[PDB]
């Protein structure tokens, strides 16, 4: 029924807690990768990208779900500070080559039959 | 049943946060839950006993080099069989797809009688067998 | 065997009249702009629309709303139904009230001024099926068409 | 000559002769540069200035629900009523019958196939019309299948 | 044997394993939910998810079982079943030259205790299952992607995942680095509806629901 | 529109944008990026070439199968141009070099052949010819290159009235020969600037913006006949620009004045090399030519492309020139240079 | 057989030919449009019709297992010579 | 002029709340049509739909008013109010 087995967190609050030290670690992590990975973006240009994912992932309310991606974020952070990823992998977050996609209905109508 | 700190979560299941479906393919795409129609040129009915969920069709343009059927919708050739309808739809909300449900069309029960082929007055006498 | 019509004479791109009076291909913008430009000018009951045969209910309601924000309640259609009396107000008038399946339990029928064989072939089959089994008494007033 | 889609290139809602609104799903996308039908008027309204409210397919059906509540309920004959009041509303004018016998436009198999734009355009329909107009031997497709 | 095509049947092994099926069921009635032996002499031990650690230790340590080799650790994602994923273990008993299969069920969210302690082989199999399917395994030494590319999102072996995927790759010169783009096939995968509309096996006919 | 040119598919590698481009002289700095954007959206590019096909290999992996087909053309033969631009709708002209080979004078690669593509394209039936010429193009400029470009614009416009003329300022990028020019100046002792280069204001523009400018110009139905001037956001005095370059490269800056007649002599000596010259007398003049401001000329923002300041994407060009010491140094280490603004 | 298009292209057996504008034609320039001259359509017409006398005639296509599945053509309609649907060889009764 | 371009009622065939409007159209409808022959009183009906009245005025103008559990005379006044302002 409603009773489900929680992963680590026991309600929203410490689920809200775990997203913090992920942000705590990510924020401390940005400037050294920009140096180590020889990135083209600025130190400022990394914090927003770290930031914008977080409230992009904001409609989520289930405590089990919240703890599930905080592990994925931790793993992504894990596979970043050992330079396991590469310049291309990190840059894939910046949708650079992909041209901007329209948003208004009229532009959708002009390009092709798609919602 | 487990004594493993059973929290009573109530919010409806939504794993769209994790499946990784890109933003375009999660909201805009509409899935249809239906029982496949019996192929009319056949007669067997084995293919109409499992609910199937399929996604809407998108653009199909011909490749310039050689005439192809190139598309750019990954969720095109993806059907999923389901035992019962409520179990099929439970997948849709869980994956947050705007669903459309049909109903299980089944052949209505007919009454066949070989004696009718030769009646005395009823106008159902078959002209030739 | 009508799917091949979909591959026959088809419209692909917007076309507008040139200087001389021959339709020429053009982009979507100017075709819409020309329509939108002079739809803006005329208003009132001088902007009409005659829906065809194979039309979408979504298309009908879109045209109805667009052509009523210029206050033109002249939305017409090819088929003609008597507006005297209920007209379109009462749904019971302009539809098959008995439903198609209902003809399989009717006793007598009165086909009036129509040829259902070529107008609605499936509807004629149900009459035949009920005529075959239930022994319905078909009556026709109009053409002696078979 | 704003080009629209066809009845197999959209997700429209066609209602039958007994008031059973049925949805037609998209099979093949519209050819060339043609778009959907409601996507023409909605796009036309935006540029013109009197922008329509609905922007997606679910939106227009919801509005289509607002105008009439039966054209959204799919595959269910919303059995109407009220035959009798439409009767005394009808005997008002009383008109007058003419002397022309009731002759349907369709009288022989010949005129069956040539009905609509899709049918007239198609070649196979023309072949069937040819088949029934002249004798019973001037129609054959060479095939040794 | 007059029949030269039909595979021979080994009833002695069938009886032998079935008796051991009653054995394991009686020893651990707390977790074992169902036990069956297939026609080709394979025993499936249907356990409850919390029994992953206790039951496995029994077959690995009990003198009369001695299953001391983790053959494989897989899951078959069934979108139909309420808890879709179904984790499957295969164990081989060196002393009794027999193979056993303990199968358990799990949804996307509920985690399964990692069998690394009872079977240190499971450790790398543990990582693959999460990577391909998304079944998270509790108290694991190091859960991480093992197969997919670094930063790859989604769980590929999941049925809802498309065959071609969502992300392509190519070299783009204005950035002088490999970049990811939305998938755009030069040819869509021609799916084939190669299913006979006639029943194939009257023996396995489902009940007339 | 022809049925094989109707746009199709979401913009991508396998998408049919509907453009049959004929980018002339794509085997270069400007040509490298323009095809990349053309290849990205999906567009048959004829990409004629004259050099060894090996030098065109990097041109290959930027389009779908059968989309970057190559053809062999000669600059002094009309028939080669006609074959290359026969079946097409958009022609991009990027021919032109910064030196004077014995087989090609400056006026040639900027009038003679650019006349040839311009004239033949009109006869063939092209509709969107786009010819590129320097923004500073003056008829009486001290340098022949800048003179040849100016008369070049006049002639192509006459032959092809509806030919969009793009007027870029100095373009910087990885293989730009503009930032690399000053970066390579460190080899020959200090950095010689005439009158310390304190009376020459330059307004460079990043390569990709002009590349997107050409692409947007093709799509734009109003580019017919217009003459765009592609320029960067900020103007920098040349001395401060060189200060910025050597700061980003962290190499020591050793400016010293040099009279104009002596630098011209130095340019003469460097022209002697029978290989790719490093600095010609013409090149010395260009460094002195300040980018004339042409506000009446429609710029870059009208197309839609927002200019990228050189401060952001400067390490791309100059990270290579840095020694191992300051190789990992970031952008914020060096402050933005002062900009004399309009 | 192989004809010549107005542009100069060679129509294949299927009748495919890139038309006048047809931007795709750029590929054939500096190359050739590969066309097979041995057109199957007219390479079977000149084969004579067998005058075998019977009502049902088998057609292995030559070589037995090397041919095509053995089909029985009915040589009864005395207007049109029966042809095997696998190879196109025309068979006919010897006009009684 | 925004006077009564069209009138639309949406009632349920069987919902007890819709009973009131059903009685209204059963008795007080023919008189309404004779009073305003030009004005179309659409009676688009359905099932499990609460009794509801729609009014269509001039350019893109529509107003809504529910008829839930409305009595017979209650909805006659409701329409009488709607068509009172024939502008
Ligand atoms: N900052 C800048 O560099 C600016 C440049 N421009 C103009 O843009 C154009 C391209 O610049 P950029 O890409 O940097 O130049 P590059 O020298 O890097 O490339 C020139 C291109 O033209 C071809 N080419 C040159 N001369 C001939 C010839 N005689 N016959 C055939 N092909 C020839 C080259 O082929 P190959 O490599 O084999 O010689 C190459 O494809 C030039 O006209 C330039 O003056 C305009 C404004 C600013
Ligand atoms: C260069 C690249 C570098 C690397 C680039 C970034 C790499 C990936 C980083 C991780 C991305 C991952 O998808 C998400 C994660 O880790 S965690 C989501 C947290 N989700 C919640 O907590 C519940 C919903 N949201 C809220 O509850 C609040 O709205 C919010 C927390 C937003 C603000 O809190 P406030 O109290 O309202
Ligand atoms: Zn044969």
């Amino acid at each position: 029924g409603t009773s489900v087995k929680p992963i680590f967190s026991r309600d929203m609050n410490e689920a809200k807690r775990r997203v913090r030290e992920l942000y705590r670690a990510w924020y401390r992590e940005v400037p050294n990768t920009v140096h180590l990975f020889q990135l083209d973006i600025s130190v400022k240009q990394g914090r927003d990208k770290v930031r914008e994912m977080f409230m992009k992932n904001a409609h989520v309310t289930d405590p089990r779900v919240v703890d599930l991606l905080v592990i994925k974020g931790k793993m992504e952070l894990e596979e970043t500070i050992n330079v396991w990823k590469q310049r291309t992998h990190i840059m894939r977050f910046f949708h650079e080559t992909e041209a901007p996609r329209p948003t208004d209905f009229l532009s959708k109508f002009y390009v092709g039959h798609d919602p | 049943t487990q004594d493993t700190q059973l929290i009573a979560v109530d919010e409806k299941l939504d794993i769209t946060t994790l499946t990784g479906v890109p933003e375009e393919h999660i909201k805009t795409r509409k899935v249809r839950i239906f029982v496949p129609a019996r192929n009319n040129m056949q007669s067997g009915v084995n293919n109409t006993k499992k609910w199937k969920m399929e996604f809407d069709t998108r653009e199909r343009w011909e490749n310039p080099l050689m005439g192809w059927s190139s598309t750019a919708d990954p969720l095109s050739n993806l059907v999923l069989t389901f035992s019962t309808k409520e179990d099929a739809v439970a997948f849709a909300e869980k994956n947050g797809w705007s669903f459309d449900v049909e109903e299980r069309k089944v052949p209505k029960p007919k009454s066949k009688s070989y004696g009718a082929n030769f009646s005395w007055n009823k106008r159902t006498r078959v002209s030739t067998k | 065997f009508a799917y091949d019509g979909l591959k026959r004479q088809r419209l692909t791109q917007p076309m507008i009249r040139n200087e001389k009076g021959l339709l020429t291909y053009t982009t979507w913008e100017d075709a819409l702009s020309r329509v939108a430009g002079m739809l803006q000018s005329f208003q009132g009951n001088d902007v009409a629309a005659i829906a065809g045969g194979l039309v979408d209910a979504e298309a009908l309601v879109a045209l109805k709303d667009l052509l009523n924000r210029v206050d033109s309640d002249s939305l017409c259609t090819e088929e003609v139904f008597p507006t005297a009396g209920a007209g379109t107000d009462l749904r019971s008038n302009y539809l098959l009230n008995t439903t198609i399946a209902g003809v399989e339990e009717a006793d007598v029928i009165l086909l009036v001024g129509t040829n259902p064989r070529f107008e609605a072939p499936l509807f004629n089959a149900r009459i035949r099926k009920s005529w075959l089994h239930n022994d319905l008494k078909v009556a026709l007033i109009g053409s002696p068409v078979d | 000559i704003l080009p629209g889609a066809a009845y197999t290139e959209k997700s429209a809602t066609y209602v039958n002769t007994e008031g059973r609104a049925q949805q037609t799903k998209v099979a093949v996308t519209p050819p060339g540069l043609a778009r959907e039908d409601w996507k023409i008027i909605r796009a036309l309204s935006e540029i013109a200035g009197m922008t329509l409210p609905y922007d997606t397919l679910d939106q227009v059906r919801s509005r289509l629900e607002e105008v009439s509540p039966n054209l959204v309920r799919y595959d269910d004959v919303e059995g109407a009523n009220y035959f009798q009041q439409a009767n005394e509303l009808s005997k008002l004018v009383n008109q007058q019958l003419l002397a022309d016998p009731l002759v349907p436009p369709q009288l022989t198999i010949k005129d069956f196939y040539m009905t609509d734009s899709i049918s007239r355009a198609s070649q196979t329909m023309a072949k069937c019309v040819k088949a029934v107009t002249e004798g019973i031997q001037a129609v054959e497709e060479p095939s040794i299948c | 044997d007059t029949r030269p095509t039909i595979r021979p049947r080994n009833d002695v092994v069938h009886k032998q394993l079935s008796a051991f099926g009653q054995y394991v069921a009686e020893i651990l009635p707390k977790y074992v939910q169902q036990v069956q032996v297939s026609c080709f002499n394979e025993l499936e031990i249907f356990i409850h998810p919390d029994g992953v650690i206790p039951v496995l230790t029994f077959l690995r340590d009990h003198t009369n079982a001695q299953f001391k080799s983790l053959a494989d650790l897989t899951a078959v994602d069934v979108p139909t079943r309420q808890n879709r994923f179904e984790i499957v273990y295969n164990l081989l008993s060196l002393r009794f030259n027999s193979q056993i299969r303990v199968k358990t069920y799990t949804d996307e969210l509920t985690p399964i205790e990692s069998s690394v302690t009872v079977y240190k082989a499971a450790n790398w199999y543990e990582r693959e299952i999460w990577d391909m399917f998304g079944v998270f395994f509790a108290n694991h030494p190091d859960l991480r992607r093992i197969l997919t590319g670094y930063g790859f999102e989604g769980h590929p072996f999941r049925k809802d995942f498309p065959l071609s995927g969502y992300v392509e790759l190519r070299y783009d010169d204005e950035v002088k680095r490999v970049v990811a783009e939305p998938v755009e096939l030069a040819q869509e995968f021609r799916k084939f509806d190669l299913n006979s509309p006639w029943e194939a096996f009257p023996a396995y006919r489902q009940p007339p629901e | 529109l022809h049925h094989a040119l109707i746009p199709h598919g979401k913009g991508g590698r396998s998408s049919v944008s509907g453009i049959v481009a004929t980018v002339f002289g794509a085997t270069g700095f400007l040509g490298r990026y323009v095809v990349n954007h053309l290849g990205r959206m999906g567009s048959q590019v004829i990409v004629p070439y004259r050099c060894e096909p090996y030098d065109t290999m990097h041109l290959r992996p930027m389009g779908d199968l059968g989309q970057i087909i190559f053809m062999e053309w000669n600059g002094k033969d009309k028939d080669s141009i006609r074959k290359v631009v026969e079946h097409s709708n958009v022609v991009i002209n990027l021919v032109g070099r910064e030196w004077e080979t014995k087989n090609f004078d400056f006026e040639d690669v900027f009038v003679k052949i650019p006349h040839a593509i311009a004239q033949v394209s009109k006869e063939a039936g092209v509709e969107k010819l786009i010819h590129i010429s320097h923004l500073n193009a003056d008829i009486k400029s001290p340098s022949r290159y800048l003179r040849s470009k100016a008369v070049g614009e006049k002639e192509v416009r006459a032959a092809f009235p509806e030919a969009t003329i793009i007027k870029p300022s100095d373009i910087f990028g990885r293989e730009d020969r503009f930032l690399n020019y000053f970066a390579s100046m460190r080899w020959f002792g200090g950095v010689p600037l005439i009158s310390l280069g304190k009376e020459t204001v330059k307004q460079p523009v990043y390569i990709v913006d002009v590349s997107k400018g050409i692409i947007n110009a093709i799509k734009d139905p109003d580019a017919k006949g217009k003459t765009f001037a592609f320029v960067g956001p900020n103007r920098y005095l040349l001395f401060d620009l060189v200060q910025y370059i050597f700061a980003v490269a962290y190499r020591p800056f050793l400016p010293y004045p040099l009279p104009h007649f002596a630098y011209r002599w130095v340019g003469r000596l460097f022209e002697v090399s029978p290989f790719e010259p490093w600095t010609t007398r013409d090149k010395v003049e260009r460094v002195h030519m300040s980018d004339m401001t042409l506000p009446h000329l429609p710029g870059l923002e009208d197309l839609g492309i927002q200019a990228t300041p050189l401060e952001l994407k400067a390490i791309e060009v100059l990270r290579r020139h840095r020694t191992y010491r300051w190789l990992t140094s970031e952008m914020e280490d060096v402050k933005p240079a002062k900009t004399v603004n309009i | 057989g192989v004809r010549t298009s107005p542009t100069g292209e060679k129509v294949t057996h299927t009748g495919q030919a890139y038309d006048d504008g047809d931007y795709r034609r750029v590929r054939f320039s500096d190359r050739q449009k590969e066309v097979n001259e041995n057109f199957a359509i007219d390479l079977i017409a000149e084969q004579p019709v067998s005058e075998v006398g019977s009502r049902v005639i088998s057609c292995d296509g030559g070589g037995g297992a090397l041919g095509h599945p053995r089909v029985y053509i009915n040589l009864d309609k005395e207007t049109k010579t029966g042809t095997c649907g696998y190879c196109g060889l025309q068979f006919r009764q010897p006009h009684h | 002029k925004l006077g009564l371009r069209e009138i639309r009622i949406h009632l349920c065939q069987r919902s007890p709340g819709s009973q009131g409007v059903r009685d209204f159209i059963e008795k007080r409808y023919v008189e309404l049509k004779k009073a305003n022959p030009d004005l179309p009183i659409l009676i688009r009906e359905c099932s499990d739909v609460q009794p509801k009245l729609w009014a269509r005025y001039a350019f893109g103008q529509e107003k809504n008013v529910s008829l839930n559990n409305f009595s017979a005379d209650q909805v006659t006044r409701t329409l009488e109010n709607v068509l009172s302002g024939k502008a």
